[PDB]
């Protein structure tokens, strides 16, 4: 039973991740292209 | 055997006079510890500092380094004088018993 | 989690009062507690034992934004410190403006100390890297947050062991013993226990304006520190099976009484603590558990003679121990103070004045045995043995030690502990003699002289064995060769020189009897015999000051008018014979041979000679005369020469 509870809740946030992993990537770009911007005020 | 009176055995040396009392003084216990003005200075912070660096330095090595009925055996091993000795004759630490238990207890998809 | 401006400071403040809390829970168990936190991941700010492998990296920003940062690594004993200097050398800070720069989490508002842990602050080893920055401020400004950050941690680990405390304390018995099980294994099982239970912030004592409160704190959590490890031990079972662990506990004692020797209260419940697990662990401290705790006792009894209060409490604790263990305690603290004697060391007199306080009462000022859980009457551990010891019962243990193994590393340290010893009792004697003229005192005196030599003839009888002869090797294998030898010439020697002379004087008042039988001078001699043999090929034994002081100054003592020892003295003069000869049938052993204490070994032949005549006839010394003087010519030095004409001159004279 803790192994099925396990294996539920794991692969619950196994599919949390993937919006995670999509939002990461549009917020990671975000960023790095403020970064950017930043560097230019360098 | 925890009927009779306990009499642990205890350390005899042959070779002195006659007037050297030998104290009395459990025969395991030397067998095993034989085989193993001012005070301005201590005062000061480097010298406990020294001391605890010291003390930090050897429980790191030792960290590198590293019932009843048992306990009851030992016991009444070290009280009483015969014990674990066979036909009180054979010897408990001697050559033949060893021996003896090392053909007895040879063994070898 | 989330971050706020005072954090930490809500934390300490409820970690002071959680333990209050805690006692009146009903169904807190230390499994559930565990697990419970380990599942929020914040048991490290509640439990002291918690294990959680620290960040392997870090990330550090620069006084600019968006400037390059630094990844550096973080190992398992890194400081802030070498990070720091790793920071200000990546940087390019001039050593000018070397005092200003910090390392400090803005996030949590944190300014780092230099001495303290990395892996300490960020036990986390998350995917995100802690993010630090380096920032620039007044030296005295960041001083004074530090100091404040470190006050408050601090606090937040004494109320954290305070809680711990609490707990354990507030279980049901039925369950009790388990759970300080689980408390020990979890405390072996941190890479840090010793480490975080005795280090301490030395730098930032020093600082007048805020040093006082950190010290005072540093002490409170010591003494926490000791109640903690007493209610850990007396909850487990009498017979546990330790190892060389044990230590790892015992230490964090000793790591207290350095730090805070010179308080009162924390001395008195090191000295409780210690005398209740000795009394719980009876087998164990009765075998081999006071190697542990008592050379740190010594040198804190030696380091601070002028304290009075610290010496008598000491000195109390060593009288209870005595009446618990007895001989094994004696010579387990021999074994503790061999390595420790001088001859920054427990000297000859400190050793001499503990032993003096034990053979008396000493009175419980600090009433430590209020503290001490057992039978305040505190009766004798094992049933073998109500007496009192003196020094001479100490002799007989040391002699009955060297008997029982000669040839033993124990048996040396037993017998320096002799040559330390032996003297000072002597000089009790004579101060006792002194003080108080009354006839008694001299009975008493000749009594104890007495039995030191029957003790010493023992000895003697006993340590037969070392009379048999015979790069690092080389010199490890002739240390351990000769000292046990030099150190009997030393002790038999210094006995027969204090005592033969005071036998006529203190025998003036108010039959004398012979200090050392013949058998004695001689397996003496065949000792003194046995070290000349290799006295030419090493150099450390011919400077041997023990085999010096034998030769020229116990030779000249003794009385060879009896034929029964004077073979004692015919050994001698025919090995030095022999020697000599040796030295001159082939000059490659001349080549390197120092002359200097030959000359005083000719000094003692010749002494001897002078103070006894009768020596004279013996034929054996004839010859060693003729090839010194043949030897003497290619030219001895003066000293040589000169000791060589003496003894002639003596010769003829004789």
């Amino acid at each position: 039973e803790q192994l099925e509870y396990t294996i539920e809740e794991e692969v619950a946030k196994q599919t949390i991740r993937m919006w995670l992993k999509k939002c990461l990537k549009r917020i990671r770009a975000k960023q790095q292209q403020s970064c950017s911007i930043i560097h230019s005020l360098r | 055997f925890e009927k009779f009176p306990n009499r642990p055995q205890m350390v005899k040396i042959s070779k002195l006079p006659s007037d050297f009392t030998v104290p009395k003084i459990r025969e395991s216990f030397m067998k095993q510890f034989i085989d193993r003005v001012f005070s301005i200075r201590a005062r000061n912070l480097l010298e406990k500092e020294t001391a605890v660096t010291k003390i930090l330095r050897a429980c790191t090595r030792q960290r590198m380094l590293s019932m009843k009925r048992k306990v009851q055996e030992e016991e009444l091993r070290e009280n009483h004088p015969y014990f674990d000795k066979p036909l009180f004759i054979v010897g408990r630490e001697h050559r033949f018993r060893n021996f003896c238990r090392v053909v007895v207890r040879a063994r070898f998809h | 989690r989330t971050p706020c401006e005072w954090g930490m400071d809500a934390i300490s403040a409820t970690l002071t009062f959680l333990w209050e809390v805690v006692g009146y829970v009903e169904g807190l168990f230390f499994k559930d507690l565990k697990q419970t936190m380990k599942k929020e991941q914040c048991e490290v700010k509640l439990l002291v034992t918690a294990s959680m492998p620290g960040t392997k990296t870090l990330v550090v920003h620069g006084q600019n934004e968006c400037d390059i940062p630094t990844q550096l690594p973080v190992h398992e004993d890194t400081q802030f410190e070498a990070l720091l200097k790793e920071c200000l050398e990546f940087f390019n800070i001039p050593e000018s403006q070397s005092t200003h720069y910090f390392l400090m989490d803005k996030r949590w508002n944190l300014i780092h100390y230099n001495k303290t842990y990395v892996r300490d602050i960020y036990p986390f080893r998350r995917s995100v890297s802690p993010q630090l920055n380096l920032v620039h401020m007044h030296p005295e400004k960041g001083q004074e947050l530090i100091q404040k950050q470190v006050f408050t941690r601090k606090l937040e680990e004494v109320g954290r062991v305070l809680f711990l405390i609490s707990l354990t304390q507030k279980i049901p018995t039925a369950h009790k013993q388990s759970h300080v099980s689980m408390l020990q294994e979890d405390l072996l099982r941190l890479p840090s226990f010793p480490r975080s239970a005795i280090d301490a912030e030395f730098s930032l004592f020093s600082d007048p304006q805020a040093g006082k409160e950190l010290f005072g704190l540093d002490t409170l959590q010591k003494s926490l520190w000791i109640q903690l490890l007493e209610e850990m031990f007396l909850g487990m079972p009498s017979e546990f099976p330790w190892g060389d662990e044990i230590m790892l506990f015992l230490n964090v004692f000793n790591g207290a009484l350095i730090l805070h020797p010179e308080d009162s209260a924390l001395l008195r419940q090191y000295a409780a603590t210690v005398i209740n697990t000795a009394v719980h662990f009876n087998h164990l401290f009765s075998l081999s558990g006071y190697q542990w705790i008592l050379p740190t006792m010594l040198q804190v009894y030696s380091d601070y003679e002028s304290n009075p209060q610290l010496r008598q409490a000491i000195e109390f604790a060593c009288h209870q121990f005595y009446i618990l263990h007895r001989k094994p305690f004696v010579l387990q603290l021999f074994a503790s103070v061999a390595p420790l004697l001088e001859f920054k060391g427990v000297s000859a007199q400190c050793l001499f004045d503990l032993l003096q306080s034990l053979e008396g009462e000493t009175t419980d000022i600090l009433d430590i045995l209020e503290l001490v859980k057992a039978e305040k009457p505190l009766k004798s551990l094992d049933f073998c043995y109500d007496l009192t010891f003196s020094i001479s019962e100490a002799i007989k243990l040391c002699v009955t030690v060297v008997a029982y193994a000669p040839e033993s590393f124990r048996s040396l340290q037993m017998l320096m502990v002799l040559e330390a010893l032996v003297p000072c009792y002597l000089q009790k004697l004579k101060r006792q003699t002194s003080q108080v003229e009354t006839v008694p005192a001299a009975r008493e005196e000749i009594a104890a002289t007495a039995a030191l030599a029957t003790s010493l003839q023992a000895l003697l009888y006993s340590v037969e064995v070392l009379t048999r002869p015979m790069e690092l090797d080389e010199r490890i294998a002739r240390e351990e060769f000769r000292r046990p030898r030099e150190s009997l010439l030393n002790i038999c020697t210094e006995f027969y020189k204090h005592c033969g002379p005071r036998l006529k004087i203190l025998q003036n008042l108010a039959i004398a009897l012979e200090l050392l039988d013949v058998k004695s001078h001689m397996r003496l001699a065949e000792i003194a015999h046995s070290l000349l043999k290799l006295a030419p090929y090493d150099t450390q034994t011919m400077e041997s000051r023990g085999l010096r002081r034998y030769i020229m100054e116990m030779l000249p003592i003794t009385d060879w008018t009896a034929e029964a020892v004077r073979p004692a003295l015919i050994l001698i003069l025919k090995r030095l014979d022999r020697m000599f000869n040796k030295i001159h049938k082939m000059p490659t052993l001349r080549r390197q041979v120092e002359w200097e204490p030959a000359s005083n070994l000719i000094e003692g032949v010749c002494l001897t000679l002078q103070r006894q005549p009768i020596i004279s006839f013996l034929p054996h010394l004839r010859s060693l005369i003729n090839v010194c003087v043949n030897l003497v010519m290619l030219s001895p030095p003066l000293p040589f020469s000169t000791a060589v004409v003496r003894l002639v001159a003596l010769q003829i004279q004789a």
